[PDB]
RNA sequence: CGGCGAGGGGAGUGAAAAAGAACCUGAAACCGUGUACGUACAAGCAGUGGGAGCACGCUUAGGCGUGUGACUGCGUACCUU
RNA sequence: GAGCGUUCUGUAAGCCUGCGAAGGUGUGCUGUGAGGCAUGCUGGAGGUAUCAGAAGUGCGAAUGCUGACAUAAGUAACGAU
């Protein structure tokens, strides 16, 4: 089925009320190499809780 | 207008409103409605209408003086340098001059000076008559009016 | 007596019907033909 | 000192780009890219880029350093729209809208 | 063109 | 000039007390109801509540007259289908007595956000007490 | 003080030194206009009521000003039956000023 | 002579939703909603004219009411009072005196009584 | 800056880039960003009559003007037929 | 019955105008109305008094025509299990 009559912008806003992102609550910083990061994830370099998990 | 006599699309069914000719004049490059054909524009005046025109033209120019009558008005050689010094002596910027006689030397000065039109006798109009700020008769001319109005 | 000093008669210059124009001229919408009918069909009226 | 970033006509739709330019509106810079990092959405790449160009053009033209920046403005506008067809059952033909965005990025210090 | 339903006659004809 | 109006953060609001022992039930409610809206003050504007507060004490021993204590039917429906339900004056006296009250002195006042404040300014108590002995009340005669 | 008087098929209720708006009084820009008909004095709980009027009790104004009302717009709309009307309309008015009550 | 249409029919459209700024939505965008508001808002001033001059002569008399009644009389035998005793003072100065001056109101009150006794 | 991109910011020409090639002017619908006010116990052609508070300008320090509009009386769109 | 406005012709090789025209967008004044007048900002070269004259002369509706842009909606779907 279909509208009856056309919905509005209020209506549009109060639909995309609740569509809004959440952002990350706060990085990491590793404790060998200092870098930020996801939380249980390994670094960009390839560190994960101050080993050096995966070459290169 | 150029275009074919089909019809858009067929009467019901589509769902839009109907047509019947793709020359409609609500449609975008459809013809004018009641579009217009040369036409004759002229009116007729009555004789005697036109002769108490130029009766009351004249007389009114009598009555606010914009009517100098003069002897004899000429040039000796088509100069329009010659024609701007006379009137300028005159003291007449925008003048119509009627002549009783067509006289060619007057006619050449006259040509250029777009404040300054030189006519016959015979052939004054109201439009020009009471348009041009002043105007020049000739005795002749006077008496070529006179006898035409009656 | 000028170009632009001259003036009609008074009353001899009656302007037109203009048909459908607004509310405001008295001859908007259907223009003097009243509702429906041969009458105010475009083109119909019956002979002499 | 207001420096601009802008990239134009961007292959993204104004809504999903203005997910990510209000995720990132009023932070640091380095909070923001940080941010931009670790969002997983096309239009925070996009934003991203915007972003960066914005913090190299207040170095280079104006001199501002990094450590004072803020995103004082985003915004995202909607660009024009690249019209496509999109061919439906029974020879029916639908539109598809391509569109584009505009994002504007302005970082300054006060 | 036109919707099938609407070319249909048991469902066009629904009301004889 | 323009009319003088009351202005919502100006007006004073006295603290009353009324026994509702043996009075009658429907003419009881409408001076409450009058004194809840303010049609008693000079200062009286429409839409600005200007009324004073009520404490009435006594409410289970209040007096209607005819058969209305066993015939007078209080009606409501619970929002489900069949869902409607009825209650007599005394087994309504017997159940929650402050309803009935209150019940008579919301409908004597208007609909609207207005009536909503004035209602919430009536204070019923069942027994011969109150919390409010701090706001010092006088005793309205009635 | 103040004074209620009558004026223009009104009443108003003035003190001294007031600018009043009246309807539209015959008198020039800045003469003085004397109002006789007085239907109450009040001095401070001294009260005066005429019955109609207060007896020997009179308003001195000084004619302030002339002017034209702010404009209203009048709207006449039958619908369905094709009938629209508009119309303007300013309010004349003369602003007074009661410099004088006198018992 | 073409004639086109287009400063025209923008200056009347302007003037319409010049006079519809302020409402809801379409009601202040779009002209054909902004029209049918701007017509319906004419309506109900010339209406709400007649209907202000009502609704002020209620609120007079509520408190002429009141006033009379904290005073010891109802308001249709106070006014008989007055219209006994021929005062002329009306209801918009009365409620007036009413709120501001009680004094002159317990007087006016106590003419109405003596003049009905 | 960017992918030896797309796009942009400086510099420069020009009277003007609030004429940069998607280029004179650049309306409305439509979509946003910022500021002021309102709005999370409140029912309906969404306005109108009354109306407090708030914010900003004030130039008789007097109230006025502008934006909003809590509360409130009335109030079921336009065309056609 | 009486009028407002718009385009064009005459008055007009006149009058206003690069010390800023038309157009666009605000504000203030004014008329009983259609409307007029003044001015800030954008604009960047035309506009036209007054009295007459001619009409492709005034739009909200016609399942109206053409372009642009919303809505359902970041929803169904993304074409052999
Ligand atoms: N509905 C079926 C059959 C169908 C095709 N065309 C029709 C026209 C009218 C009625 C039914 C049909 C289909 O789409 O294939
Ligand atoms: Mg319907
Ligand atoms: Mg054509
Ligand atoms: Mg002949
Ligand atoms: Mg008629
Ligand atoms: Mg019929
Ligand atoms: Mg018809
Ligand atoms: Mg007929
Ligand atoms: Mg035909
Ligand atoms: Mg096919
Ligand atoms: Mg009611
Ligand atoms: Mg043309
Ligand atoms: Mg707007
Ligand atoms: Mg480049
Ligand atoms: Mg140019
Ligand atoms: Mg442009
Ligand atoms: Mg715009
Ligand atoms: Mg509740
Ligand atoms: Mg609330
Ligand atoms: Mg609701
Ligand atoms: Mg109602
Ligand atoms: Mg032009
Ligand atoms: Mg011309
Ligand atoms: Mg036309
Ligand atoms: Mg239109
Ligand atoms: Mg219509
Ligand atoms: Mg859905
Ligand atoms: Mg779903
Ligand atoms: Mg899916
Ligand atoms: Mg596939």
């Amino acid at each position: 089925a279909v509208q009856q009559n056309k919905p509005t912008r209020s209506k549009r806003g109060m639909r995309r009320s609740h569509d809004a992102l959440t952002a990350v609550t706060s990085l990491s910083v590793d404790k060998t190499s200092g870098e930020k990061h996801l939380r249980h994830h390994i670094t960009a370099d390839g560190y994960y809780r101050g080993r050096k998990v995966i070459a290169k | 207008v150029t275009g074919s006599g089909k019809k858009p699309w067929r009467q019901k069914g589509t769902g839009r409103a109907r047509s019947g000719s793709i020359k409609s004049p609500i449609w975008r490059s459809g013809g004018v409605t009641f579009a217009a054909r040369p036409q004759d524009h002229s009116q007729k005046v009555n004789k005697k209408m036109y002769r108490g025109a130029l009766k009351s033209i004249l007389s009114e120019l009598v009555r606010q003086d914009r009517l100098i009558v003069v002897e004899k008005f000429s040039v000796e050689a088509p100069k329009t340098k010659l024609l701007a010094q006379k009137l300028k002596d005159m003291a007449l910027e925008d003048v119509l001059i009627i002549t009783g006689e067509l006289d060619e030397n007057l006619f050449l000065a006259a040509r250029n000076l777009h404040k300054v039109d030189v006519r016959d006798a015979t052939g004054i109009d109201p439009v020009s008559l009471i348009a041009f700020d002043k105007v020049v008769m000739t005795a002749d001319a006077v008496k070529q009016v006179e006898e035409m109005l009656a | 007596m000028r170009l632009n000093t001259l003036s009609p008669a008074e009353g001899s210059k009656k302007a037109g019907k203009r048909l459908g124009r607004g509310i405001g001229s008295g001859l908007g919408k259907t223009g003097g033909r009243g509702h429906k009918g041969q009458k105010s069909r475009s083109g119909g009226g019956v002979r002499r | 000192m207001e420096t601009i970033a802008k990239h134009r006509h961007a292959r993204s739709s104004a809504q999903k780009v203005r997910l990510v330019a209000d995720l990132i509106r009023g932070k640091k810079v380095s909070q923001a890219l940080d941010i931009l990092t670790y969002t997983n959405k096309k239009a925070a790449v996009l934003v991203k880029k915007v972003l960066e160009s914005a913090i190299a053009n207040a170095e280079h033209n104006d001199g501002a350093d990094i450590d004072d920046l803020k995103v004082t403005k985003i915004f995202v506008d909607e660009g024009p729209s690249m019209k496509r067809i999109m061919p439906r059952a029974k020879g029916r033909a639908d539109r598809i809208l391509k569109r584009t965005s505009h994002i504007t990025v302005v970082v300054s210090d006060r | 063109t036109s919707k099938w339903f609407n070319i249909d006659n048991k469902i066009v004809d629904h009301r004889p | 000039m323009k009319t003088f109006t009351a202005k919502p953060e100006t007006v004073k609001r006295d603290w009353y007390v009324v026994d509702a022992t043996g009075k009658t039930l429907g003419r009881l409610a409408t001076e409450l109801a009058r004194r809840l809206r303010g049609k008693h003050k000079a200062e009286y504007t429409p839409h600005v509540d200007t009324g004073d507060y009520i404490i009435v004490l006594n409410a289970d021993k209040v007096a209607v007259t005819g058969n209305k204590r066993t015939d007078k039917v209080y009606y409501h429906h619970t929002g489900h289908i069949g869902g409607i339900k009825q209650a007599t004056f005394e087994e309504m006296i017997a159940r929650r007595p402050e309803r009935v009250i209150e019940i008579a002195v919301k409908g004597m006042l208007p609909k609207g956000p207005l009536g909503r404040a004035m209602f919430r300014k009536l204070k019923v108590y069942a027994g011969n007490e109150h919390n409010h002995a701090a706001q010092q009340p006088q005793v309205l005669d009635i | 003080m103040y004074a209620v008087f009558q004026s223009g098929g009104k009443q108003h209720r003035v003190s001294e030194g007031q600018t009043v708006r009246l309807e539209k009084l015959d008198i020039a820009t800045g003469e003085t206009v004397e109002f006789a008909e007085v239907l109450m004095i009040a001095n401070g709980e001294e009260v005066k009521i005429g019955v109609p009027f207060v007896d020997g009790g009179v308003i001195k104004a000084e004619v302030v000003a002339h002017g034209r009302g702010e404009k209203v717009k009048i709207v006449k709309f039958r619908r369905r039956k094709h009938y629209r009307k508009q119309q303007g309309h300013r309010q004349w008015f003369t602003d007074v000023k009661i410099t004088g009550i006198s018992a | 002579a073409r004639v086109k249409r287009g400063v025209i029919a923008r200056a009347r459209h302007k003037k319409i939703l010049k006079q519809a700024k302020g409402y809801y939505g379409a009601r202040s965008r779009v002209y054909r909603v902004a029209f049918q508001a701007v017509i319906k808002a004419g309506q109900y001033a010339y209406r709400d004219r007649r209907q202000r001059k009502r609704q002020f002569r209620q609120l007079w008399i509520a408190r002429i009411n009141a006033a009379a009644r904290q005073n010891g009389i109802s308001y249709s035998k106070f006014i008989n009072g007055l219209k006994k005793a021929s005062v002329e003072i009306d209801r918009k100065i009365l409620a007036d005196i009413a709120v501001f001056d009680k004094v002159a109101f317990t007087a006016l009150v106590e003419k109405a009584k003596a003049a009905l006794a």
